[PDB]
């Protein structure tokens, strides 16, 4: 059966400003089937309080989800999204770049 | 407001 | 402007892990307003936009009743398709269903849809005439014949041209503030040095609604489609959307490049330059 790989984007709800509350997003889309593991990471470790949107799909049947959590950016803290899916031979990690 | 049925495949 | 209402349904078998998962979501344009998740505790259709919270127990009970029925139908469907394709009980499989209606800027019925996929591929679809079916393979023709005998197209046509668009118009009026709004993109550019002889110029569009937007670069007015990195439009999480478009600009060439933004929220399309 059809297996499509997730596209992944990691980004903030508002433009990041150090010290100001925000949300960290990991948007996964374009994927099939729907079973997907998404973790947000703060300095390499799993953030526990992470929520997600309700599973939906695009005109081409491929799924999308938004994972998110509240965060306050700093100059030092590094954030990432770590994704596993049947299409990925190992978990894919995408670093948050405050300009992407 | 949903359609009343899902017709059986 | 023109509007839509769409419902999306996902049913996934989970062999040896109990019941199939069933997720239903409803949208007006790009705004989600309801959901149902079989795994969740309430077992109710639930609101996801603040305008539908006003609707009242009759509404909520009738949408709960219908979505529960669907969950059970799609349980049978998972077994039916397994039979149609001679598949083992071991594997997980996916049924998706989408339907809905579109109205034009006159708010009159424009188009209606009702279609299904099995394991990521087109299975069966109502054609644009709302009278006949497009069936992918041999299994889907069995479904097609069933639906022909049971006059499923006729029931759907009446819903999609009547009920569907009447409730769309009701939602658009009751949720006017959220659904008849446009948020124009807030725009800006960033400039980052790749190396000594080139730099990435990135054109951003933030906090826009609806999701539809065109974001393009030109060099001396020639479209740079081939040479632009363009990300998929992505949700911000607060009901607005974000998109960027970037080009690699050799030394001293920033003034050749223009970013062009078209969106329903802008009074006129934008032309942005780094200068």
């Amino acid at each position: 059966m059809i297996q499509r790989t997730p596209k992944i984007q990691v980004y903030s709800r508002h433009p990041a400003e150090n010290g100001k509350s925000n949300f960290l997003n990991c948007y996964v889309s374009g994927f099939h089937p729907s079973d997907i593991e998404v973790d947000l990471l703060k300095n390499g470790e799993r953030i526990e309080k992470v929520e997600h949107s309700d599973l939906s799909f695009s005109k081409d049947w491929s799924f999308y989800l938004l994972y998110y959590t509240e965060f306050t950016p700093t100059e030092k803290d590094e954030y990432a999204c770590r994704v596993n899916h049947v299409t990925l031979s190992q978990p894919k990690i995408v670093k948050w770049d405050r300009d992407m | 407001y949903m359609f009343p049925n899902a017709p059986y495949l | 402007g023109s509007h839509s209402m769409r419902y999306f349904f996902t049913s996934v078998s989970r062999p040896g892990r109990g019941e199939p998962r069933f997720i239903a979501v409803g949208y007006v344009d790009d705004t989600q307003f309801v959901r149902f998740d079989s795994d969740a505790a309430s077992q109710r259709m639930e609101p996801r936009a603040p305008w539908i919270e006003q609707e009242g127990p009759e509404y909520w009970d009738g949408e709960t009743r219908k979505v529960k029925a669907h969950s059970q139908t799609h349980r049978v469907d998972l077994g039916t398709l397994r039979g149609y394709y001679n598949q083992s009980e071991a594997g997980s499989h996916t049924v998706q269903r989408m339907y809905g209606c579109d109205v034009g800027s006159d708010w009159r019925f424009l188009r209606g849809y009702h279609q299904y996929a099995y394991d990521g591929k087109d299975y069966i679809a109502l054609k644009e005439d709302l009278r006949s079916w497009t069936a992918a393979d041999m299994a889907a023709q069995t479904t097609k014949h069933k639906w022909e005998a049971a006059h499923v197209a006729e029931q759907l046509r009446a819903y999609l041209e009547g009920t569907c668009v009447e409730w769309l118009r009701r939602y658009l009026e009751n949720g006017k503030e959220t659904l008849q709004r446009t948020d124009a993109p807030k725009t800006h550019m960033t400039h980052h040095a790749v190396s000594d002889h080139e730099a990435t110029l990135r054109c951003w569009a933030l906090s826009f609604y609806p999701a539809e937007i065109t974001l393009t670069w030109q060099r001396d007015g020639e479209d740079q489609t081939q040479d632009t990195e363009l990300v998929e439009t992505r949700p911000a999480g607060d009901g607005t959307f974000q998109k960027w478009a970037a080009v690699v600009v050799p030394s001293g060439q920033e003034q050749r490049y223009t970013c062009h933004v078209q969106h329903e929220g802008l009074p006129k399309p934008l032309t942005l330059r780094w200068e």
